[PDB]
RNA sequence: CUAAGAAAUUCACGGCGGGCUUGAUGUCCGCGUCUACCUGGUUCACUGCCGUAUAGGCAG
């Protein structure tokens, strides 16, 4: 009885990328023919900002770098000049069978993990983890930078049931927060639907639409490319000549839904991960010194039926719902 | 650093062609220095006294080499490509007295002293030594006088004792852009030395120990190959007596009745083949001829390179 | 330093020996070269610069290689950490003091 | 503690890219349907010009997007607290206000002009909220710091930077260049600079005028504002001014106040806030 | 004053006939690239301004 050295997980929850579109508000009931935000070239130019080599602030290396200039080349995405709201919609899928794996090479393992996901379902739902997969729907939150300083968000999540809309929720994004995971009527009614699709009780489409008015003329933010006159400097992703979000990066704004750590007093949620950590903070807060992690905690409640606290389950059943490569 | 040049004379592209490649009994390859320093003193004897100068060290710069060489079919060594000499009178065919010859592409530090340079302009100087120098051969072989598409490169001169510190890394970062597609000569004698107390496992001579600093040799797996502390060559190193020196006319086969002879044997040492940035001051890149003639010593080195 | 040396002995090579360039087709990752193998050919080789009479800032080929360098090796994991890590970092800023005088003095 | 590794904040203060239309006088509160620059002919009906972008003036001021220590950090956001206690963003804020005051966001088609006059809108939806007008010739340019009811939109971006509102600005200006001489939009790498057939000005240009603040530095005050820039210099006049030999410099200006607690009369701390404002990555090692 | 000083390798020639390389196969599974900028530096000679010789109406 011990972890397999193979442990693959097809991600659920898979979003598609992220179409940025563009036009007025109060023409967002009609927007079907939005035209796309494009991605521009410009030129930039800027002196010397960082800091200095210190140590060799000589006057010969001084009086080299700072008259000659720094000729880029850049890609911006900007809203029309008669268009202030940013339309970004993307398709959402829910599938099911989360503790099942792809590659597994023992099978007395496989026998104990789906067992143990087994248990874990029946005693409490994924009525949780979908309530709250579905405030970081309800909210933007993937709306990144486009998000900040914006008039109004707003969100409409459909749900495709054959080829039409089988029901249609409505959120106004900015009165749902962003640290607190308070209840709803419509925002449970969304739950159920996540959740019955988490536990296979259902095929499950969601259509999601995001209105953030930012302002006329204003920069839109998509994601920005690895880079192998003519585009030096920044590369914007674009698909089929529209400017749009990674389908990971939407992916990583829905799983922030741990508020669980080994030190906290109040940070607010960041992205389910195993050794917990922030690209934008350069730290991991699951740390394995600790013993609250993906690994020293998945193994002890499969192999040595260590049962976590409560709280820890839904991080372990959040993991094995992003998917990944586990085992060795 | 016996002499300081207070000027440096740069030869600039020399072009030899059948310059001797044997140099020594044991060696082979590009020609000993000997034949470079007196060179520097048959220029000296030509128009070093017709314009009060001396011309005394002298700097090796090879930019390219060719050997007339040839590999045989299943064999990892050299033999040497000849000429076919003329017939006897008796019409028959002579001995192979076999040569070793090679193309060659060298630059000259010269390094001037005298009192010339102070009555004489700079310009003067070079083209009285450049031209005198394209009437002699170096090592057997002829010096090629430039003709070409391009346009003939000119005899320079420093004055290396003239200037500021900014100067003498102004001045000697000048010529090293004119000798850097090729390696310099220098010599290395206490490379050779230390190598010497080196070996404490055996107890050796210089002979089997200078052998064993021109070998690629492979070290046994504890496979591994032996450290390189550069590109190191076997050069000859001047003469050492054999006999007790003679008066000038009880020999009658001398080159001249006028000078004293010994008969004299080779003298091996260690020299390294470096790119001239390694080189602080060119004028310590400068090979010069001690003699110690109540020994029989007759040797040359590049003395001041540290 | 060996290395540091026979990349300039390879400038020194291709400096002569080559009286003709058509650099049009071919090249799409090597660029920022022309202080580094363009002889003066007595033409304004500019690119919208001060190139032809100026040579400075030359880290488009010092830091270019001092980093070629490093990538020259990638499994050496356990020096990070470590007191010897900054021994490594000695001569390179070493061929980071003496590298750059004799690449301005040529444009002149 | 220390200075962290990884370091940046983000642009307080964005612009938009500012199309140029031309258009005849007389029609100037109708102008609803003025034409653009349409490429390279400019005719001689059209007499003045008009330029507008919107501007968002966002909030918070040390809170990097991306940092990499922690008592970093909270040192760098009880600096800011320490500063924002001591009084608003007011007086950076009034300094903001002087360059929407004048077109100083017009570069050379500014210089040359009759009559320049600007008009920014505080606009909460469509609907456009509180107008102002203002006369640039007529108003500063370089010093003295008074002008009556510009002390409003001073507060406004003072609230906006604090962050006690939403703040979207509207500003269109009008410059009477003269009747249809060939105005100077940017340029790329020789072709104007084009958004989709209409001439523009790119928005760190735009925004290069907006930073254009700092009256104190340590020559004299005889010449005036230079933009807010880390070892403050101008780029094609050549002067590079702020060395770092002397010690008035962004990066020592904020590693000895947020370290080492720095606190004598040293209140124009101005010029490193408005560094924070700027963005950027800062540092670090 | 140079392991100094010297040097003709040359003539002629048919490589050539023939040929079966096959058969079979799961590359997968996971992912945040970010922040900032004045090309106000010398970046091809686009049909309607009376004569190289120093000489002649530019509401561009």
């Amino acid at each position: 009885l011990s972890t397999a050295s193979v442990l693959a997980f097809e991600r659920k929850l898979d979003p598609s990328d992220a179409l940025m579109s563009a036009g007025a508000w109060a023409q967002r009931d009609a927007s079907q023919e939005w035209p796309a935000v494009t991605v521009r070239e410009k030129s930039v130019r800027g002196t010397i900002s960082n800091r200095l080599k210190t140590k060799d602030r000589d006057p010969a290396k001084l009086d080299a770098s700072i008259q000659s200039p720094n000729l880029q080349t850049v890609d911006v995405a900007n809203l029309p000049s008669d268009a202030d709201t940013l339309k970004v919609r993307f398709t959402l899928r829910v599938l099911g069978g989360a503790g099942t794996p792809s590659a597994c090479n023992d099978a007395a393992y496989r026998d104990k993990l789906l067992q143990t996901v087994a248990t874990y379902v029946n005693d409490q739902g994924f009525a949780e983890l979908a309530r709250r997969y579905a405030h970081n729907l309800a909210n933007a939150r993937f709306l990144w930078r486009n998000r900040v300083g914006a008039e109004a968000v707003e969100v409409r999540i459909n749900h495709i049931r054959q080829g039409e809309v089988a029901r249609a929720w409505r959120f106004d994004a900015l009165a749902i927060g962003l640290r607190d995971f308070k209840a709803d009527a419509e925002l449970d009614a969304l739950a159920e639907l996540i959740a019955s699709g988490l536990s296979g009780s259902g095929h499950v489409l969601l259509e999601v639409v995001a209105f953030a008015r930012i302002g006329d003329g204003q920069e839109v933010f998509p994601s920005q490319e690895l880079i192998l006159k003519g585009q030096k400097s920044k590369t914007l992703y674009s698909v089929r000549d529209a400017a749009a979000i990674h389908s990971q990066k939407i992916g990583n704004a829905l799983r922030t839904i741990d508020t669980w750590y080994p030190d906290e007093d109040g940070l607010g949620p960041i992205a389910v991960e195993p050794y917990g950590s922030v690209t934008s903070q350069g730290k991991a807060y699951r740390q394995p010194k600790q013993k609250l992690d993906f690994y020293t905690l998945l193994d002890n409640w499969v192999l040595r039926d260590e049962a976590p606290a409560v709280e820890q389950q839904h991080y372990v059943i959040a993991n094995l719902i992003r998917g990944g490569v586990f085992g060795e | 650093s016996v002499t300081d040049p207070e000027a440096l004379l740069l030869l600039p592209r020399l072009s030899i062609q059948n310059a001797n490649a044997i140099s020594s009994p044991l060696t082979w390859g590009f020609p000993s220095p000997g034949a470079f320093t007196g060179f520097v003193h048959a220029l000296q004897r030509r128009v070093g006294i017709s314009l009060d100068i001396e011309l005394d060290g002298v700097g090796i710069v090879c930019h390219r080499f060719e050997a007339q060489i040839s590999q045989p079919a299943g064999k990892r060594t050299k033999v040497f490509n000849l000429t076919r000499n003329p017939l006897n009178r008796d019409g028959s065919t002579a001995a192979i007295v076999e040569e070793g010859r090679a193309h060659l592409e060298v630059s000259l530090l010269l390094g001037v002293h005298g009192d010339g340079l102070d009555d004489h302009p700079a310009q003067e100087i070079a083209r009285q030594v450049q031209e005198q120098a394209g009437a002699m051969r170096l090592a057997g072989g002829s010096i090629l006088p430039w003709c070409n598409e391009r346009f003939p490169a000119p005899n320079a001169e420093l004055l290396m004792l003239g200037g500021s510190d900014e100067q003498r890394r102004k001045n000697q970062r000048r010529l090293t852009r004119r000798l850097l597609p090729g390696f310099a000569l220098v010599s290395r004698e206490a490379l050779l030395q230390q190598h010497l107390e080196t070996l404490r496992t055996t107890l050796p001579e210089a002979t089997t120990l200078d052998a064993l600093l021109d070998l690629c040799r492979i070290n046994f797996e504890p496979w591994q190959v032996r450290d390189k502390p550069g590109w190191l060559v076997p050069i000859p190193a001047g003469y050492n007596a054999l006999s007790p020196l003679y008066l000038p006319g009880e020999v009658r086969n001398a080159r001249d009745r006028e000078t004293p002879l010994r008969f004299v044997e080779n003298l091996f040492g260690l020299g390294e083949w470096l790119s001239p940035h390694r080189v602080a001051a060119l004028s310590d890149l400068l090979w010069y001829h001690h003699a110690e003639p109540d020994k029989g010593l007759y040797r040359w080195s590049t003395p001041r390179f540290v | 330093a060996q290395i540091c040396d026979e990349a300039l002995q390879y400038a020194a090579r291709l400096r002569e020996l080559e009286p003709g360039w058509s650099a049009t087709p071919g090249c799409q990752l090597h660029d920022a070269e022309q202080l580094w193998l363009d002889p003066l050919r007595a033409q304004t080789d500019e690119t919208f610069l001060q190139r032809r009479l100026r040579g400075d800032w030359p880290a488009e080929v010092g830091n270019r290689f001092a980093n070629w360098l490093n990538r020259a090796v990638s499994s050496d994991s356990q020096i990070l950490g470590s007191p010897e890590a900054a021994q490594w970092s000695q001569e390179l800023s070493k061929e980071l003091t003496m590298f750059k005088e004799i690449l301005e003095d040529e444009r002149d």
